C-alpha cells in the first residue's frame, strides 16, 4: 500500500470490467457460472476442457 | 515360492506360503522340494491391490485446490493430488541359504567324499566293509516291522537301485528298480512306504 502525490494528466473513459462470467460450453451448452474475476488490471485464461 | 513345513502347521490349518527373493551367489541355491533354511530379512512390497474397500490413501500435503473448470474432483482430482492406496505384500529376502537338515557336515564318489567331513567319511567306510551288511540295512531300516523280510530285502535293493544305461541305437536300459507289495489288509505295506518316505 502506497500513499503518493500527483496530478492527472488525463482520464480516460469509464468503461466495463467483468468481476464475475458465466463461460457456456459449445457442445452441451453446460455453464460455468460465476467465475471470479481478479481486481485490477489482469486477465484470465479460460478453461479448456 | 515356499510353504510352511508340516511340523508348525496349526490344528486345521492350510500350510501358509510366501515367495522368498534369492539375489546374487544364492540366486539358484534353492531347488524345488528342498527342505531349505532361508536367512534374511523380512520386507513389505507395494502390491497392486483389487480391494474394492478404499483403504490408506497416500496424498500430498501441499493444500491446493482447483480453479473453477479444473476443480480437484473426480479422477482429475485424484491425480492432482497425487493419491496412490498404500496396500502391501509381505515378502521375504533372503541373503543366504541352505537345507534345514544337511546331509554331510557334477557329482562323483570322490566328490562325495571330500563334502563329507572325516568322521561321516570312515564311518561310510566302515560300515561299507562291515559284514551282514544286508541284514544290518534292513533291520535297521524298519526297526518296528516283524517279519517280511523278503520285502524289506527288496526294498533296500529298490534304495539302492541299479546302473542306467544307454545302447548305441539310443535305445535306453531302465536301471531303477519298481517294487510292488499286494497283501492283506493290516500288513504293514503303508508303514514300509512311510518308513521308505520318512
Ligand atoms: N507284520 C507286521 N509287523 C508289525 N506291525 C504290523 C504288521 N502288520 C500290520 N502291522 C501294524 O498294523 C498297522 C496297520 O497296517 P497298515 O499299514 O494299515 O497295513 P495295510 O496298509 O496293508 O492295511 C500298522 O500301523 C502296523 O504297525
Ligand atoms: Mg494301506
Ligand atoms: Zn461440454
Amino acid at each position: 500500500l502506497v500513499k503518493i502525490p500527483g496530478i492527472i494528466i488525463a482520464a480516460s473513459a469509464v468503461r466495463a470490467k467483468a468481476t464475475r462470467i458465466s463461460i457456456q460450453c459449445r457442445s452441451c451448452r453446460n455453464t460455468l457460472t460465476n467465475i471470479a474475476m481478479r481486481p485490477g488490471l489482469e486477465g484470465y485464461a479460460l478453461p479448456r476442457k | 515360492r515356499i510353504q510352511e513345513t508340516q511340523a508348525e502347521l496349526p490344528r486345521g490349518s492350510i500350510p501358509r506360503s510366501l515367495e522368498v527373493i534369492l539375489r546374487a551367489e544364492a540366486v539358484e541355491s534353492a531347488q524345488a522340494g528342498d527342505k531349505c533354511d532361508f536367512t534374511g530379512t523380512l520386507i513389505v512390497v507395494p502390491d497392486v491391490s483389487k480391494l474394492s474397500t478404499p483403504g490408506a490413501r497416500a496424498e500430498t500435503n501441499s493444500r491446493v485446490s482447483g480453479v473453477d473448470g479444473y476443480e480437484t474432483e473426480g479422477i482429475r482430482g485424484l491425480r492432482a493430488l497425487g493419491v496412490r492406496d498404500l496396500s502391501y505384500r509381505l515378502v521375504f529376502l533372503a541373503c543366504c541359504v541352505a537345507p534345514t537338515n544337511p546331509r554331510f557336515g557334477e557329482q562323483t564318489a570322490e566328490s562325495i567324499k571330500n563334502q563329507m567331513t572325516v568322521k561321516e567319511w570312515e564311518k561310510v567306510f566302515e560300515m561299507s566293509q562291515d559284514k551282514n551288511l544286508y541284514h544290518n540295512l534292513c533291520t535297521s531300516l524298519f526297526p518296528t516291522i516283524h517279519g517280511n523280510d523278503e520285502v524289506k530285502r527288496g526294498v533296500l535293493l529298490m534304495l539302492f537301485g541299479g546302473v542306467p544305461k544307454t545302447t548305441g541305437e539310443g535305445t535306453s536300459l531302465r536301471g531303477d528298480i519298481n517294487v510292488c507289495i499286494v497283501g492283506d489288509p493290516s500288513t504293514a505295506k503303508s508303514q514300509f512306504l512311510k518308513h521308505v518316505e520318512e
